């Protein structure tokens, strides 16, 4: 019988190894041209504090019409200070980050974050305007921002015991 | 259909 230890085990190593390669991805640059970053992957693991649910929304999804909250993560890699914003995939991810998050400066490593850059169509449809109510597209910059899905894992550090493992381990 | 699937306004880097 394998034991559910081992889940929590196996998360521990995981956790720590992405969290050493992506830390070094993220101080080394998100992808350099065509995948040439350090380790080009569509998920990360990093360590960061909670700093606050900011009051506005996303508009993540155009045919359903659904935001999802903002989950400001910000931290220093290596020289640099990445500040971005953690969200959360369904309404399920959300509810449950935001009653995780009700400790303020919550220090916590985020498991399997999938950063999504944001974009859209761009032809126009010049046609079936009808629908249109007098609004014409304000100029939005394309960020992007670091989902946590149903795959994710939010590791609380109680103590700075785990903290100190990674940060010592990494180095910067 | 999914809130980051097709008709999102954020696409995952790869």
């Amino acid at each position: 019988m394998e034991i559910e230890e081992d889940l929590n085990l196996k998360i521990l190593e995981d956790v720590k190894k992405l969290y050493l390669q992506s830390f070094d991805y993220i101080k080394n640059g998100i992808s350099s041209g065509g995948s040439g970053g350090s380790i080009d992957l569509s998920r990360i693991t990093f360590l960061y504090k909670f700093i606050s649910v900011n009051p506005t929304l996303l508009l993540i999804n155009e045919k359903t019409q659904a935001k999802r909250r903002i989950f400001q993560g910000e931290y220093l890699y290596g020289k640099k200070k990445i500040q971005f914003n953690i969200i959360a995939k369904n309404l399920e991810i959300e509810r449950e980050l935001i009653q995780f998050f009700k400790k303020p400066y919550q220090c916590y490593i985020m498991h399997n974050v999938q950063v999504f850059q944001m974009l859209n169509k761009n032809k126009n449809n010049n046609v079936v305007e009808f629908m249109d109510s007098e609004d014409l597209q304000s100029s939005v910059d394309s960020q992007l921002y670091y989902l946590i899905d149903e795959s994710s894992h939010v590791l609380e550090d109680d103590s700075m015991d785990f903290i100190s493992t990674l940060t010592r381990l990494s180095d910067s | 259909q999914d809130d980051f699937g097709d008709g999102c306004l954020l696409q995952i880097v790869n």
